[PDB]
RNA sequence: UUUGCUCCACACAAUAUAGAUGGAUACGAAUAAGGCGUCCUUGUGGCGUCGCUGAACCAUAGCAGGCUAGCAACGGUGCACUUGGCGGAAAGGCCUUGGGUGCUUGCUGGCGAAUUGCAAUGUCAUUUUGCGUGGGGAUAAAUCAUUUGUAUACGACUUAGA
RNA sequence: AGAACUGGCGAUGCGGGAUGAACCGAACGUAGAGUUAAGGUGCCGGAAUACACGCUCAUCAGACACCACAAAAGGUGUUAGUUCAUCUAGACAGGAAUGAACUA
RNA sequence: GGCCAGCAUCAGUUUUGGUGGCAGGAUAAAUCCAUAGGAAUGUAGCUUGCCUCGGUAAGUAUUAUAGCCUGUG
């Protein structure tokens, strides 16, 4: 329905929310996606640390600069686990991938818009309770991420300014319900809840 | 499928030396009339000198559920074959009809044992009248007075590709 | 007012098409709000028109058209197919298309 | 200084919890969970609502906060009559919960030129309430 | 199959690849760790390599055979004028690494740094930073801004020193400018410095 | 099986008072104060009167019913911990050289230093963990005692001293040189 | 190198659109738990209330939206200015003060519409760039050639020269 | 490597098995509409992130015939089952069920 | 009368909804009503011991101030 969809990625499935969203970047939505380093991927840690390592090891032999690249961020394996969903290599895979956008943490364009989550992506939704898994976050730099503190810092920053604004907000909302109230029990608004509203 | 219980009574063909041959009867549990009448044969077939080209059917007719909305404790035999060998069960299941609970049966033996449809005999399926003759406590302990329980982490069902508020999964 | 809006927004999809190959006879639209096969019996013949824009004018206007009309329904969460007088091109999957609504059954 | 546990609320599996189905033809309808089959089933029974006796599973209804005295197993006749003297129906039409139902119900029946005299309407009521936040 | 005998690899992998550097002077890829209970003071400095030389010194080395014996060795000798400050350098961390914030630029440059920024010196009209020593022609106010800026924001603060190259016998006259990393003291004090 | 309903009780006495929220258990007792943090398990507390707290698990398995004891026991523990407290004694056991132990500070650390262990030259150093007392009994040879509220702290910090201690190069049946956990117990 | 270069307002041409057609509508955290309101001794506190989806909220009437009269309120909102504060992760945005000005469908009036002929996107958006008006702003470098050897197969590199 | 009966490839495209002379489905004039086969419906990719009862957590899980491999022997991992004995006349461990041997 | 379209009434093929009347079976089985019998995961009442003056625990008691199961019509 927006013209962009901005989601926050905190506590998604990473397999899950890339389905979900190559599939909307297909049908001509612009995506961007937020707070990257929150995202969980089922399964214990060491696990998925195996995994990564197994990845690595895999490079052209005679060049390593022509192998597969090994991008250690947050935003950017979330990035792969998309590309691989997506016919990247015409020009229509290409053109669907110019219109997505992922960041770590919540940049300041994006950080005074609405946000939304996908349920079918949620972790909480999804998996079983009890059952491990393993955040984005640390694994990126167990294998080499060097922007962990940086990103940590800045969010403490903006949630500060967001509680600020929050406490502003709910403020004005309570002087507001007041006012419908009081407005209520009129002759107006009987006949609006005769017709539902 | 849904499971359907029958009656099916047979003989042997009629012969000068022997008419009126004896009739026998089955109850048996099937999708429908065509497989149920192959199913009697089947079983005839391991207790008599007799087959279908000499013998005819007399009748079949659906058994209903006398009480279908009473909650029964049923104690049901079975004898199946395993990858390597032959072994007899007894199992207990808790449902409203018969036909209710040999399907269930049906779906705990493939889940637990991988047991298809081919390899399972129904021996015998019983309600058990009393407690105290429950012999299982997964059953058992639905038994008890005034049984009550919550079901914590209720999942809710979306429509829509995106929420725009955080779900909560109280119940 | 502020809308002037009498259509239905609607996404072309793809063409009809299997695994390896594709009918551009047919396209595969995707229309906002329905998302039940029963929903979508309401469109089934509505008028369907791509509008798009070019640098030459032609007929006193730069704006073209391209007309087509609702056949059938397709798959169970409420996408329909549809056929044009001339086939839509590949490089408006995912483009926007508006769906009238005549001819009206009410 | 006391001890200070957080309690839970959950709503409970029960013989008299007054369900709403959800799924199935009797979509919307109340009814009275009567037995307990096992973790997953539970058999229900509304007369009153028109929702037959039958065995269901939980995931067909969502339990609501109301409640009831029933004996276990009761049969549909005594089922109404308890129905009845704890006045089910009027306590759930009470709720927001029925009341979000109903209005919902209402706003999608409305016509063309009704839904014109909503937007009238919600301008005047509007006018006051500017007036008086200023 | 495998080689018949078994020798060490034939260089190292780690200095690819053999390539010619970008520029004469070799970067400073990394500074010491800031203390900042300490005095601000510079991280590095400039010189010239002028040759070598021998000298004879006493070893001080319990347990070793040579301990308190004349010992002869070689040395480096690097001539090193004083450098000049012209300018500081604000960074500011990001998620996508430091990034400069701003520069601010002293007031009079020599012609020594100024010949760095040209190619053809005794053509030039000579018109760079004409226009930036105007900004001080007033009471200072975009300096001021700027400066309050990087204390502000900046975690990294770096001063731009250029060498005096007409004290050397070189004949070379254009000098050479670099950045310096200031370690010790708040951010406040590394600017006022 | 997935047992319907599984049940724990726990007791607390007059002068202790137990705070449980989004399972973060709070012990405050005679003695100090005890947290923990137990988002890990999926149990419900409730409390059915000023002394007595039940721990439950509905629809459990085999494996999540066994995690549900485990809390009884951890809680129980915070409760004796804050009410009499813990004590571990160790005894030092050395065949030749005698083991000197001494309490050092470095860097505001608060260490312990063991000394000429087998004739090692080494210097042993274990840092001494936040709420752990260490004190040398008399009238007893060889003898550590170390005393604190929380258990687990207690005994891993005694736990560290004997690794620190073990014995390389050799048959260990012979030299049986160390130093070793001899009695638990609490402090009153 | 025949008045070049740059910014601002609109004028006419050209240029193309990965696809406007009321509004991307901002706490954080937990989920075997929370949001909001309220009271106190401000707490891991008491009480009340809500969820079971945005199926919402906001906006929304007038020649794609005209010309005029009156009543009630002193509000709502648009445009160009103005006062102050805040925002550096890619800040390029957010909030606030004063006045001028247009509109108001909160309510009651009076004129206008046709013929696009029974439908035909029936043209109302934003990309880049060029040529002519006039209102301000600022008056350089690089390369070749020559030269140097901290450089070098050739390019390149590093130096010097009014 | 060599025979028997039948069906195929060779001489044959088409849908499916990613890929393949032989497997599965089905055999071909040029087009339109409808319905299916084998095989499929998270995304690539047309089609239910459908419904229902269970099982499984792997520091080398598993994932569909021909087909692109795994065995003997083991595990108080977890699940179901078979046989015998103890236990209301209080067993096991130090006030309710428990023990032993086996099956898959 | 050449090009491109709209609507109505029909014909051929086909796809997707709403609704009416009948037949069969244990002439569905249940529910519901009447009646006989019975039990407990035992309702009312009663007895027994401690109990923040009414709250549990187990004995009796087969419809009473809840109900349920089975057969028969
Ligand atoms: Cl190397
Ligand atoms: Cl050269
Ligand atoms: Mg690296
Ligand atoms: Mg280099
Ligand atoms: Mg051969
Ligand atoms: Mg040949
Ligand atoms: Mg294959
Ligand atoms: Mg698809």
């Amino acid at each position: 329905v927006e013209p962009v969809v901005v989601i926050d990625g905190k506590g998604h499935l990473v397999g899950r929310l890339a389905s979900v969203v190559a599939k909307q970047l297909l049908n001509g939505q612009k995506i961007v996606v937020v707070r990257a380093e929150e995202l969980n991927i089922s399964g214990e840690f060491f696990r998925n640390k195996l995994k990564y390592h197994d990845f690595l090891r895999k490079a052209t032999a005679f060049n390593k600069t022509r192998g597969p690249f090994h991008f250690r961020a947050p935003s950017r394996i979330f990035y792969k686990a998309l590309r691989g969903m997506v016919s990247h290599k015409t020009a229509r895979g290409k053109a669907a991938l110019e219109r997505l956008k992922v960041f770590e943490g919540i940049p300041p364009p994006y950080d005074k818009k609405k946000r939304v989550v996908v349920p079918q992506a949620l972790r909480v939704l999804r998996l079983k309770p009890g059952r491990k898994y393993t955040t984005l976050g640390k694994l990126s730099t167990s294998v080499g991420w060097k922007y962990e503190d940086v990103v940590a810092k800045l969010e403490a920053k903006r949630k500060v300014s967001s509680a600020e604004y929050y406490a502003k907000k709910r403020a004005f909302t309570k002087k507001v319900a007041s006012a419908n109230a009081t407005a209520a029990e009129s002759d107006v608004a009987k006949q609006l809840a005769a017709l539902g509203y | 499928a849904h499971f359907k219980e029958y009656q099916v009574i047979g003989r042997r063909l009629p012969t000068e030396s022997v008419p009126e041959p004896k009739l026998f009867r089955m109850r048996i549990f099937a999708s429908n009339e065509v497989i149920a009448k192959s199913r009697y044969w089947y079983f005839l077939q391991k207790l008599h000198k007799v087959k279908k080209a000499s013998g005819e059917i007399v009748s079949i007719n659906q058994i209903n559920e006398a009480h279908p909305t009473k909650v029964k404790n049923f104690g049901v035999w079975v004898r199946y074959d395993s990858r390597s060998g032959t072994h007899n069960m007894y199992k207990e299941i808790r449902d409203v009809s018969r036909v209710a609970a040999v399907e269930t049966l049906y779906q705990d033996m493939a889940a637990r044992h991988r047991a298809r449809f081919r390899s399972i005999h129904i021996l015998k399926v019983a309600e058990i009248e009393k407690t105290a003759d429950v012999k299982r406590q997964y059953v058992k302990q639905f038994l008890t007075k005034d049984l009550k329980f919550p079901l914590p982490h209720r999942v809710q069902k979306s429509t829509k590709t995106f929420s725009y508020k955080r779900p909560s999964t109280f119940y | 007012a502020e809308s002037h809006r009498l259509y239905v927004k609607g996404k072309h999809l793809s063409y009809q098409r299997s695994k390896r190959v594709n009918n551009p006879n047919v396209s595969l639209i995707k229309i906002e709000g329905v998302a039940t096969p029963q929903d979508a019996q309401f469109y089934l013949g509505k008028r369907i028109a791509y509008v798009y824009r070019a640098s030459k004018e032609v007929r006193g206007s730069k704006i073209r058209v391209m007309w087509g009309k609702v056949t059938r329904t397709h798959g169970n969460s409420g996408v329909v197919r549809a056929t044009f007088r001339n086939n839509l091109p590949a490089k408006t999957f995912g483009a926007s298309v508006r769906i009238f609504l005549y001819p009206s059954n009410i | 200084t006391d001890s200070i546990v957080k309690a839970s609320n959950w709503r409970l599996v029960e013989v008299g919890r007054v369900v709403l189905i959800k799924k199935g033809q009797s979509a919307g309808k109340l009814a009275a969970i009567v037995e307990i089959i096992d973790q997953k089933k539970v058999l229900i029974d509304g007369p009153k609502a028109g929702v037959p006796r039958q065995a269901i599973n939980l995931g067909q209804v969502v339990l609501t906060p109301l409640t009831f005295a029933l004996p276990r197993g009761a049969r549909t006749a005594t089922v109404s009559k308890k129905w009845a003297a704890a006045a089910v129906c009027e306590k759930w039409a009470a709720s927001s919960w029925a009341k979000k139902i109903a209005q919902r119900e209402r706003r999608a029946a409305l016509t063309d030129f009704e839904r014109f005299q909503v937007m009238v309407l919600r301008k005047q009521k509007r006018y006051t309430v500017k007036k008086a936040l200023a | 199959s495998h080689r018949k005998y078994e020798a060490p690899r034939h260089g190292h992998l780690g200095f690819l690849p053999r390539k010619r550097a970008a520029s004469i002077r070799a970067r400073v890829k990394a500074f010491p760790k800031d203390d900042r209970s300490k005095p601000v003071a510079l991280t590095s400095f400039l010189g010239y390599k002028a040759g070598m030389t021998t000298i004879v010194r006493d070893l001080d080395r319990p347990g070793s055979k040579f301990h308190k014996r004349e010992v002869v060795e070689a040395v480096t000798v690097v001539d090193t004028p004083p450098v000049v400050v012209v300018g500081v350098v604000g960074y500011v961390e990001t998620p996508r690494g430091l990034r400069s914030l701003t520069t601010v630029w002293a007031e009079h440059l020599s012609d020594e740094v100024k010949r760095r920024f040209y190619k053809n010196w005794y053509k030039s009209k000579k018109k760079a930073f004409t226009k930036y020593s105007a900004k001080y022609a007033q009471d200072g106010a975009g300096i001021e801004r700027e400066l309050a800026r990087i204390k502000k924001y900046a975690s990294v603060v770096r001063v731009l020193v250029h060498t005096q190259i007409r004290k050397t016998p070189l004949a070379q006259k254009k000098a050479h400018l670099a950045e310096i990393q200031l370690n010790g003291g708040s951010i406040s004090e590394k600017v006022d410095w | 099986m997935k047992y319907i309903q599984t049940e724990q009780q726990i007791e607390v006495p007059e002068g202790v008072t137990v705070s449980i929220k989004s399972r973060i258990v709070k012990v405050v007792g005679p003695r100090g104060t005890l947290t923990k943090n137990l988002k890990h398990i999926d149990v419900t507390f409730t409390k059915v009167n000023n002394q007595l707290i039940k721990v439950a698990v509905h629809n459990g398995g085999r494996k999540h019913v066994a995690a549900l004891r485990t809390v009884k026991s951890l809680v129980d523990n915070m409760i004796t911990g804050v009410t009499k407290g813990y004590k571990y004694k160790m005894r030092y056991v050395y065949a030749h050289f005698p083991i000197n132990v001494n309490i050092v500070e470095k860097d505001g650390a608060k260490f312990i230093e063991v000394r000429n262990f087998l004739g090692d030259k080494k210097i042993r150093n274990v840092p001494v963990r936040d709420g752990v007392t260490i004190e040398f009994s008399t009238n007893v040879k060889d003898e550590i005692v170390l005393s604190g509220n929380s258990v687990e702290d207690v005994s891993q910090n005694a736990a560290d001293l004997q690794q620190i201690c073990r014995v390389r190069n050799k048959d260990i049946r012979k030299f049986l040189d160390g130093i070793y956990v001899s009695h638990k117990g609490f402090i009153t």
